[PDB]
């Protein structure tokens, strides 16, 4: 409705209660898997019992993590084809040595065993089939002696982590491929170790003590040797022409040899970590790494990176963090734009990154357009702060020699006031910095807003007013203490501001008191009278230069930093900008700064602007906000000196008419100030945003009376946060960031004290974060109380992660052990307790550093023992209770022991243990270093609240030490089983994998939380037997590990177009272009990978955009075009247009899906009306249609393997129906066909002009069919022909080669209106197949003696609900138990009996079809025996159950109308049915083909869908409770 | 079943759409006058239209009598006896508004309740409660000690019947409670009584939150928010 | 039963007061009809009056002319019957009210007006023109293209007498020009007049804020924002 007024209208412009308010609610079996059982003899299968035949035949068995001792000798003769036998864990003591008897066998897996000392092989069996010999992990001495004279095809030999501790043999095999001496005690290798193995390619010793290699062989490829003992590289590895990796961390060594002395093409990853490495050598021949692509070198002692490191164009992961000592990164690396990762911890650059982006990548382009035109850079920042009135601007007005000054009385200072002014230098150096004077507010009013411009970069002053003196510099603390606590490197000028009045021993208490006791690096001071120019004045200049100059943050002169001149070039043009941007709002828009960099030659590209605003933010040129919950980065804020005095305005004027709230809360209004300069709310909200303003600045600064419900001493619980003095920013701040803080309902009493909170849910739940002073002590406290109960104890966990996280993000001046002198890190965070229960008199104080050191025990007593309180009662947030309590860690069952490698085998070296818990297997993780108590309790807080089936959910975690127990992946990471388990891959699983991760990911995604890196590697499995209900699972600690730090980049090869890029913002798109990469994965069973992994920079670049190529063409696989249909959907380029989580979840939901194979679009504009399948030839079958776009006959040959549609006009007349007539012998298979002339005509399979007709019958033919009659002792077969009259020319198999065949049978059966058009054959083989045929309206049969058995009339029916769906032409006919008949036109399908010749069913299609949303039968087929399905007019398929239940699924939205129906069999995938259906948008046949085997699974699938939705919605009930 | 029922409950409902309240309380009053049970839509579609007509002229009456006493200090005889004159005729609207609601209630809606339709006496009985505290509001003298009197009986009556037959969440029942206790603070001036019964229904509530379904839950917290607000309010001295 | 004016105007304040439209009506109606020239704090009244006493039933016709445009979907005699009837009851309510307001300014207050008193004849053709206006909202035919036609030679004397006296800046003119072109755009299904007549009168406001005073500056932007608003509105749907 348009805006209008009423002129008169516009002219004319306590709570006390709370009554009811109108609320008113509105072919023998080979795996075989005996793993989970406990078996402790397996001697009961070795007997001759009724399976001892069968096991001839297993190729592949899992005898592992079982109490098998001494395996039968009797078994392992039983069979002789196995070439699986896998088995570990089991109780053996020695080698069978009697296990490789049998003929054909590898893979021989034996990875825990605790086999005795020596293995020696006994030397009467010659098996050479052996492949696989793994030793992992056992007890051994001596390497296997006859492994030389018995088994010679060896190829993977792994025996780590033994104790063989003698040199061994000298290995005399040939057939090597993989060698591993992992976690073995090895003195040495003998010279002629590996003299006889010719052919090795991933030799990997480690964790051992090793010197030297003994002549390693030309053939290695990958040589693993970390975690080792010497002085330098042998030689040996420096000579092997066909090396491409070598791991070669944890060892002490002092010198890499450069290019020139590893004489190979194809180094590819160095890794050097852990090492004392000083030179990094690349000045002889840089290009000779030309394809490294991997180099660490972590935790060396590097010196500088040389200029020669932009040579090797294909590095890829780089790391020289925790070097402590690089300082500069050279800017040639800025050519190597292939970096996708590069770790910056410990060490200090010259600039600040990680900012919010900082990735690694923008680095690059950082460093490279620095390589462009490098250009000194001299702006400092000179935050000049004071306190309610001081030497401030008549010091900056005088400092500035400001000559006009011509407010003669200039008031006081409102925001900040910013300002630039130049120094042009009058001596050698022509360095003319520039920098600006904030001079921030000395009221404290407006203090809640200043932490917010203290920059870590920064030369702060601070003014006395000597006037006042000893006792306003008392005054001055906390500005000091609030400098410290937002910049401590960061040097401060005190200057006194009043020597013409009057006091001046205040030099003796700021150097007695002031100077050096808990405060920033006070580094001069001066008592100028900052009234007119003076020798003082002078002297405080040359100490503010002088001081700008040696500012040398981590030592690095940032009044001289290098940038890119493309950074000089911005700040010039958004400086002239400045002066034309309009005074009203001078903000600027995204799109204007666009065009601004369009108007001139700037290099920058939309991906280098968010480093360069950030940067330039830094140095006070425009204050912009990348942050995403500040909706505000289109906007850009030029000239900061408008918006902070704009959002200073609110804090100084307050005018209410009436006073409807109280002082310190303001209702939302808006004041228009400024008009027509686009105005915008979004600064208006940004007020707020700020945390600046309800305006907790001025609110109600007593406090109000308040007592609590419980106050026994006993029952409550205290902590204090004894810091010196509350800075600025933090109550306003802490309060607002407190914001809600929910028991894990209805929304809490809030009371809003200056500081203090006190909000309340209960006298059971409360938490008042107040603000108390003790007597007797100048220092300020923040008291924070919680009840003792469960609700409390949560309460008071997320307060203090609140409060810590607070003051670690805003003020690390505080939170930081000073080492020099004592760690007093000013935050004595306390702890209260009292021994007695109630009336204790006393709290006794304890330090919680001392407590959190008190983790080895539960219990905390004094030096008097008898008396005990637990330390969960008296803080618990040290000890993880705040959690739900079923998440506790109850160690005292947990049977684990991190001491074992064999328990680490879940990840290859990783942190993931496996132990027992509550008698169960699990999988426990153990937590290093990194993660601190906070993070690993924010972690889990969002972790203990996911509980989704196919996600991994948390079992338990506690202390003593660090870990987190969650369910255990049996089968582990699906990588590991696509890339060498495809086997166990048999086309359906994958379907039930993707469903798995598809309803994890639109779960998370209803949780508003989406996975951002969702890779083959964290998809952890459980079973592999397609029919379970758990079977897919994909990490959740993924997505605790980005929001607890803020991978997130993603894995190069598995990421969406729109995050490597990273010009845009991430969505759940990214996770719809992951899944649908995962099911491009999974078509390919690690085919995409294996192709990867040899060509990674490519691996990337292809999969960036939307040209994945055909997995069918590509990879030998089943094409299942459906679901690449799903994956372009999913590949598109565009965001928003892939589907959502939600909608690719619910397709998939679909029982057809898995079942659908493929839909093939026939070329444009044709008409089809039959079809022929082809089983005889069923190595590969194809496709044969017929013509109706055309009046003239035209067969229409289609292939299957290759698409390929021919055309090829073979009658003079419209072919209407085809049939495949196969003749046993001479090998052939005629072609028949009959058109509306009546010309029978036959054609050859694969001769294309063997064409003779049969004889020209008189009508159209309507029908022809192949049967099956041996009722002549022998195979034999018959054809029969449906045409217009009902005359049946029945023929015989073998007669139809002959010119004009002589009919058998002609049998007349209908008239001249009373036409044939239908047959179908009985769907058991003892009735001698009994044939139903459909002449006009009535139903009619024979047998062998073809003459007419039934006589069923269908238009006399007794229950007449219309009479042309009874009174017409026949259509379909199908036999079973019961008859289906459905006419034309006749949206209702009728059941009749083959004995009674009753109506016994009336099945109307549209009683469904309009259930759901024209709408009739076209065309009908039945299945075997299980299922029924009509093909509506549309494009909807019912599935009809002719058993018990009608309706079994409706599956529309694919097509527009249904033509074709009919099954086939293809390519070892039998029993696969067809359609053809049309999408009108020109008619385009989509051929469709859809597998029929589904009628068990499309109500298998729906069974495991209702018993998904039901433990989905079954222990949800611990969220509740 | 002689005059065509639905006819008026859709007539009443477009009025609800349609904020014409004078007409939904009309056609309201004719279909209880047609002297059959109500069901809770036209329950409580009777209760929001007579509660809005009859929260207009509270208003109204509220912030006349308002500016009365902050004009009677001028000492102004015109000004003080056309104010007088107005507010007078505002509670006499009030007073034929309550007057109908009271007869309709008393002659036609408690008279044909059952002994087990504990819902619906307990729902009239609230009803009565609160327009006779709404004449309190206006009231004065012995007619005002008549009208608290009915007030408290009635009250008493439903809280009795509540208590004794139906669990304390029920919206209804906790709906009775504050306005028990609103009546006792504001009409009673007790505070202490007020605080006494407010207190007893909050955790008589929350002793059975637990086993409460979802759909029911709103309808209990969204008015037990308004039982903590005025419980917070009271105890503020 | 107070008669005179005095308490005549000060009921009408007490009912404003009150947020009772009806009897502020009627007070009105007797204060028009002692025959005096209304000065702008009883004109005020009387305006404020009427629009909330139109603006109601307006927003109550609009509800169940929605509630019956959807229901003719569906098709059920009865309930159709009945929203018309209802419709046609707020129809003839609008009507009575709009028939008197429109004799009331022409029997009375345009009759009385002198010809200097520029800025009364043109504060009354103004409402004389809305009300035409709300007339039509409900009208259809030949009594629409009356009351049409009606509307469109009031409001066109308003905007004569307004730019021949009248400065650009004052509300009063404003007002008209919003009001008028919410009539060439709702009625005359005319957007661009509208926003002609409406970016002329924005300019011709621009030409001469340098000049105002703040009692002044403020009333005129409380104005111009709308303005500008009803201009973004209705250049935001243009050919596309
Ligand atoms: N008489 C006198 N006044 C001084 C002297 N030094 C500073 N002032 C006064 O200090 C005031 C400075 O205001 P200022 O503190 O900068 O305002 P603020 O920035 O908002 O805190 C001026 O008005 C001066 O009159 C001095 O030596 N003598």
């Amino acid at each position: 409705k348009s805006n209008s007024i009423s002129v008169g209208e516009f002219y004319r412009d306590q709570r006390h209660s709370n009554s009811l308010g109108p609320i008113f609610d509105h072919e023998y079996i080979t795996s075989l898997d005996l793993s989970a059982n406990e078996l402790r003899d397996i001697d009961a299968l070795s007997q001759k019992c009724c399976i001892s035949v069968h096991l001839e035949h297993l190729e592949k068995l899992e005898l592992h993590q079982n109490a098998l001792t001494s395996f039968p000798q009797q078994l392992c003769e039983t069979l002789k084809s196995l070439t699986h036998l896998d088995l570990h864990s089991n109780k053996f003591t020695s080698f069978p040595s009697y296990l490789l008897k049998m003929s054909c066998i590898a893979n021989l897996d034996v990875s825990r065993n605790d086999i005795g000392p020596s293995v020696v092989l006994d030397p009467t069996v010659k098996c050479p089939t052996l492949k696989q010999f793994n030793l992992s992990y056992n007890q051994l001495s001596f390497v296997p002696e006859n492994l030389t004279d018995v088994v010679e095809k060896l190829e993977q030999l792994i025996l780590e982590g033994n104790k063989i501790s003698g040199i061994c043999s000298p290995l005399r095999l040939k057939e090597l491929k993989i060698l591993n001496l992992s976690k073995n005690h090895i003195s040495s290798l003998s010279e002629n170790f590996l003299e006889a193995c010719p052919k090795v390619e991933s030799f990997s010793a480690r964790m051992n003590f090793l010197a030297a290699m003994p002549f390693l062989p030309p053939s290695m490829t990958i040589l693993k040797l970390s975690q080792n003992k010497f002085s330098c590289i042998p030689e040996a590895i420096l000579n092997l022409p066909h090396l491409r990796s070598l791991d070669m961390s944890s060892n002490d060594i002092q010198y890499l040899p450069g290019p020139a002395h590893w004489k190979s093409l194809n180094l590819r990853e160095l890794l050097f970590s852990h090492n004392q490495i000083s030179i990094l050598d690349l000045s002889e021949k840089a290009y000779l790494w030309s394809r490294v692509e991997k180099l660490h070198l972590s935790h060396n002692k590097l010196k500088e990176i040389p200029p020669e490191i932009g040579c090797l164009e294909n590095l890829t992961s780089l790391d020289v963090s925790y070097n402590l000592e690089l300082r500069s990164f050279p800017n040639e690396m800025g050519k190597l734009s292939k970096i996708w990762d590069l770790p910056l911890d410990e060490l200090h650059l010259n600039f600040d990154f990680k900012h919010i982006g900082c990735k690694a990548k923008d680095i690059i382009r950082f460093l490279q357009q620095r390589l462009k035109k490098a250009v000194p850079y001299n702006r400092m920042k000179l935050m000049i702060v004071g306190n309610t009135g001081s030497g401030k601007t008549t010091l900056l007005q005088q400092l500035m020699k400001t000559k006009k000054s011509d407010l003669g009385m200039q008031s006081a200072t409102v925001g900040i006031d910013v300002k630039d002014w130049p120094i042009q230098i009058r001596d050698k150096r022509k360095r003319d910095l520039v920098l600006n004077v904030w001079d921030f507010a000395g009221r404290e009013e407006f203090y809640s807003t200043h932490p917010h411009f203290m920059t870590q970069r920064a030369l702060y002053l601070a003014v006395y007013d000597l006037s006042k003196g000893q006792a306003e510099v008392d005054a001055m603390k906390p500005w000091l203490f609030n400098i410290k606590a937002r910049a401590s490197s960061s040097p401060v000028i005190l200057v006194g501001t009043h020597l013409d009045v009057s006091k001046a021993c205040m030099s003796k208490i700021t150097k007695e008191l002031l100077n050096k006791r808990g405060f920033p690096a006070i580094r001069d001071y001066h008592f100028v009278n900052a009234t007119e120019e003076s020798d003082a004045l002078a002297k405080l200049r040359k100490t503010i230069i002088n001081e700008s100059l040696n500012f040398k943050i981590r030592d690095q002169l940032v009044v001289g930093q290098l940038i890119p001149d493309c950074y000089v070039e911005l700040e010039k043009i958004i400086l002239s900008e400045r002066k034309n941007v309009p005074i009203e709002f001078p903000v600027i828009d995204r799109k204007r700064l666009l065009q601004l960099v369009r108007e001139n030659q700037l290099q920058l590209d939309e991906n280098e602007l968010p480093h360069a605003v950030h940067f330039l933010n830094e140095s006070g040129v425009l204050l912009h906000f990348q942050d995403p919950a500040l909706q505000l980065s289109d906007l850009y804020f030029v000239e900061p000196k408008w918006l902070c005095k704009i959002m200073a305005q609110i804090l100084t004027v307050k005018v209410e008419g009436c006073p409807k709230h109280p002082k310190g809360i303001i209702s939302r209004r808006d004041v228009e100030k400024f008009l027509s300069k686009n105005y915008m709310s979004q600064y208006f909200k940004l007020l707020e945003k700020f945390q600046i303003a309800l305006v907790p600045s001025s609110l109600s600064d007593h406090r109000p009376v308040i007592e609590l419900p419980h106050c026994e001493n006993s029952e409550i619980i205290i902590r204090l946060y004894e810091m010196p003095y509350f800075p600025m920013g933090f109550w306003s701040r802490l309060i607002n960031r407190l914001l809600e803080i929910s028991p894990y309902a209805l929304r809490p009493n809030r009371m809003y004290w200056r500081q203090g909170i006190y909000l309340n849910w209960s006298p059971e739940a409360y938490c008042l974060v107040g603000s108390e002073v003790l007597d007797n002590h100048p220092e300020s406290f923040l008291k924070i109380t919680v009840p003792s109960c469960r609700k409390g104890c949560i309460l008071l966990g997320q307060v203090v992660d609140h409060i810590d996280s607070l003051m670690e993000e805003w003020f690390p001046g505080l939170l930081e052990i000073d080492i020099c002198g004592e760690g007093e890190t000013l935050l004595k965070k306390w702890a209260l307790y009292s021994f007695n229960d109630g009336e204790e008199h006393q709290k006794i104080l304890l330090d919680d550093l001392m407590k959190k050191a008190e983790e080895g025990d539960l219990l905390v007593n004094p030096d008097q023992p008898r008396l005990t309180i637990p330390i969960s009662q008296i803080a618990p947030d040290l000890i993880l209770a705040d959690l739900p309590r079923n998440i506790m860690l109850n160690n005292d069952e947990l049977e684990f022991e991190q001491a074992p490698e064999f328990l680490l085998g879940d990840g290859s070296f990783g942190s993931v243990y496996r132990a027992a818990y509550e008698g169960e297997e699990v999988a426990v993780k153990i937590f290093n270093k990194h993660t601190s108590l906070r993070l690993l309790r924010q972690e889990l807080v969002v972790l203990c609240h996911l509980h989704h089936p196919s996600l991994i959910s948390l079992l338990a975690a506690g202390i003593r030490p660090r870990m987190l127990v969650m369910e255990l992946a049996s089968k582990g990471s699906l990588d590991r089983l696509l890339q060498q388990d495809k086997a166990s891959l048999t086309r359906t699983l994958q379907h039930r994998i993707a469903l798995h991760v598809a309803d994890g990911l639109r779960y998370l995604h209803s949780a508003m939380i989406i996975y951002r890196d969702l890779k083959p590697h964290n998809v952890l499995l459980f079973t592999l037997y397609p029919n379970a209900a758990i079977i897919a699972k994909i990490a959740d600690y993924g997505i605790a590990q980005y929001c607890c730090r803020m991978t997130s980049e993603g894995t190069p090869g598995f990421r969406a177009p729109e995050v490597a890029r990273g010009n845009v913002i991430y969505n759940q798109q990214a996770d719809v272009y992951s899944f649908g990469l995962l099911l491009y994965d999974i078509l390919t069973t690690g085919g995409r990978i294996v192709e990867g992994l040899k060509f990674p920079n490519e691996f990337d670049e292809l999969e960036i955009q939307g040209k994945l190529p055909d997995p069918v063409k590509e990879y030998g696989c089943a094409p299942w075009p459906m679901v690449e249909k799903l994956i372009k959907q999913c590949l598109k380029e565009n965001p928003q247009e892939r589907p959502t989580s939600a909608q690719v979840f619910d397709i998939l939901n679909s029982a057809e899906l898995v079942c659908l194979t493929r839909r093939i679009l026939l070329p444009k504009n044709v008409i089809v009306e039959c079809m022929v399948a082809t089983h005889h030839n069923s190595r590969n079958a194809s496709i044969w249609l017929g013509c109706g776009h055309t009046d003239r006959g035209q067969l229409s040959f289609l292939d299957l393997n290759t698409e390929g549609y021919t055309s090829e006009e073979v009658a003079d007349s419209r072919i209407l129906c085809l049939a495949l007539v196969h003749l046993p012998v001479e090998k052939e298979s005629w072609i028949v066909s009959g058109t509306q002339s009546g010309t029978l005509l036959v054609i050859n399979t694969e001769d294309g002009k063997k064409r003779h007709t049969l004889e020209k019958m008189t009508d159209s033919v309507t029908c022809l069919y192949c049967n099956s009659f041996s009722k002549q002792s022998k195979q034999k077969n018959f054809l029969l022909v449906g045409t217009a009259d009902g005359k049946l020319a029945i023929f015989e198999d073998k007669t139809v080669k002959l010119k004009g065949a002589a009919p058998l049978k002609i049998l007349n059966i209908g008239n001249v209106s009373t036409p044939l058009m239908c047959l179908s054959e009985s769907t058991n083989s003892t009735e001698r197949n009994v044939m139903w045929g459909g002449c006009g309206t009535k139903i009619f049969s024979f047998s062998n003696d073809f003459t007419i058995q039934k006589l069923i009339e269908t238009r006399t029916s007794q229950l007449f609900s219309y009479a042309a769906f009874s009174d017409s032409n026949i259509i379909t006919v199908v036999v079973d138990t019961a008859l289906y008949i459905a006419k034309q036109n006749s949206p209702v399908v009728e059941v009749w009996d083959k004995k009674t010749e009753k109506l016994c069913g009336l099945i109307d299609c549209v009683h469904f079809l309009r259930e759901v949303m024209s709408g009739r039968v076209k065309t009908l087929c039945l299945q075997k025996n299980t299922a029924l399905w009509i093909g509506t007019g549309g494009g909807h398929i019912l599935l009809l159950d002719l058993s018990t239940r009608r309706l079994i699924r409706v599956i529309y939205n694919f097509c527009n109308s249904v033509r074709v129906m009919m099954t086939a069999q293809l390519g070892s995938l039998k029993n696969v049915m067809l359609v053809l259906g049309y999408n009108r948008k020109e008619i385009q046949s989509c051929l469709t083909v859809w597998d029929i085997n589904l009628p068990h699974e499309v109500q298998n699938l729906e069974k495991h869908i209702e018993v998904r939705k039901e433990l989905a919605e079954k222990m949800r009930r611990t969220s509740v409770e | 079943g002689m005059v065509d029922r639905e006819q008026l409950v859709q007539k009443a409902r477009l009025a609800e759409q349609a904020e014409r309240y004078d007409d939904m309380a009309a056609a309201m009053k004719n279909v209880t006058e047609l002297n059959e049970p109500l069901s809770n839509e036209e329950r409580n579609l009777l209760s929001v239209a007579y509660k809005n007509v009859v929260g207009a002229r509270r208003s109204s009456w509220r912030v006349i009598s308002s500016i009365e006493q902050k004009t009677s200090a001028d000492g102004n005889e015109k000004k003080i006896e056309m104010v007088r004159a107005y507010r007078e005729k505002i509670e006499k609207e009030l007073e034929a508004v309550c007057q109908d609601v009271l007869s309709l209630l008393d002659n036609y809606l408690i008279k044909n309740c059952s002994e087990t339709q504990y819902e619906s006496k307990v729902f009239y009985l609230k009803m009565k409660g609160d327009y006779y505290r709404y004449l309190a509001e206006v009231a004065t003298g012995e007619k005002r000690a008549t009208v608290v009197e009915s007030s408290e009986k009635a009250y008493s009556e439903a809280h009795e019947i509540s208590k004794e037959h139906m669990q304390p969440t029920h919206p209804i029942r906790l709906g009775l409670a504050l306005n028990y206790s609103v009546f006792y603070y504001e009409i009673q001036n007790a505070p202490e009584q007020a605080c006494h019964l407010a207190k007893t229904a909050f955790d008589d509530a929350i002793a059975e939150l637990d086993t409460l379904n979802e759909d029911s839950y709103k309808d209990s917290t969204l008015i037990m928010q308004l039982l903590r607000d005025n419980l917070t309010l009271w105890t503020s001295d």
